[PDB]
């Protein structure tokens, strides 16, 4: 994406445009609402993006996690990007992820601050979001 | 992102930013400075349209083939990257290139780099016309 590519709502950074969309959906329904917008849930490479997320996430107080691009991959038998890449940088909050066969937010509650957490429900907890897009093709 | 209206006088408008293709004869740290002097910086190109406006403009005389532009090699970062810090998004190497000569980059025109990247040993001497960019960010 260009710096200024971006639709109106979105924002820029490090070549992709995001949206932190404030509808709460399933962790599944987030996935297909970014896939509906020529985007993905987002994935996090790298700490500058990680810094760049957390930047966003907390100058709003309503909302406590937001979903995003990683969950369980059985195949693997640990957590992964929705494209399918391993979690080469660790956003997790302490002592996270608890538990295997989950889905990844972003939370802000006691010691996790603005860190990733894995919720074993990802069709009934409705939350915010956040896509990506990269603006290819 | 600018508007159109936000562009100076002689600096052309394209997708947010506006641009000065100085054809004053500059090292490439003269150059840095002189897009300094004008409250903006060597050109930054995140996208491939970006890098298409700038061949269209480049294509479009011909006394010129080389400009440089924002990037350089930095040894703490050790890679080439952007002078504001920023990694490249968009890869712009012409074929062959980089050289790794540890050097300042440029858009040239010769044989296969067809208004692409290219890496340059001298940052100091090698005097060419620069792109300066102003494009209202943060
Ligand atoms: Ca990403
Ligand atoms: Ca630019």
């Amino acid at each position: 994406c260009c710096k200024c590519d971006c639709q109106s709502g979105w924002e820029w950074f490090g070549g992709s445009c995001y949206l932190f969309d404030e509808t709460e959906r399933g962790w599944e329904d987030s996935k297909t609402f970014c896939e509906s917008q020529n985007a993905a849930l987002v994935t996090v490479e790298s700490s500058e993006e990680d810094d760049f997320i957390r930047g966003v996430i907390s100058a709003q107080s309503a909302f406590h996690y937001y979903w995003i691009g990683g969950s369980w991959d059985a195949e693997h038998s640990e957590y992964r990007w929705i494209d399918g890449s391993s979690i080469s940088f660790n956003g997790w909050g302490p002592n996270r992820p608890d538990a295997d066969e989950g889905c990844m937010d972003y939370l802000n509650y006691k010691e996790i601050v603005w860190q990733w957490n894995d919720h074993q429900d990802c069709v009934n907890t409705k939350g915010p979001s956040i896509c990506e897009t990269d603006c290819s093709e | 992102c600018c508007s159109e209206d936000d562009c100076p006088s002689g600096w052309k408008f394209f997708g947010g930013s506006c641009y000065l293709f100085d054809e004053g004869s500059r090292g490439w740290e003269g150059s840095k400075a002189f897009c300094e002097s004008k409250d903006a910086s060597l050109v930054t190109v995140e996208c491939s349209k970006e890098d298409d406006f700038i061949r269209g403009i480049l294509s479009g005389q011909t006394a010129k083939h080389y400009y440089w532009i924002g990037a350089r090699w930095n040894e703490e970062h050790n890679d080439y990257r952007w002078i504001d810090g920023s990694p490249f998004t968009f890869i712009g190497w012409g074929p062959g290139k980089p050289d790794n000569n540890k050097g300042c980059l440029d858009y040239l025109n010769y044989k296969e780099v067809v208004w692409q990247w290219n890496d340059h040993v001298d940052c100091e001497n090698t005097n060419g016309p620069c792109i300066c960019e102003i494009d209202c960010s943060d």
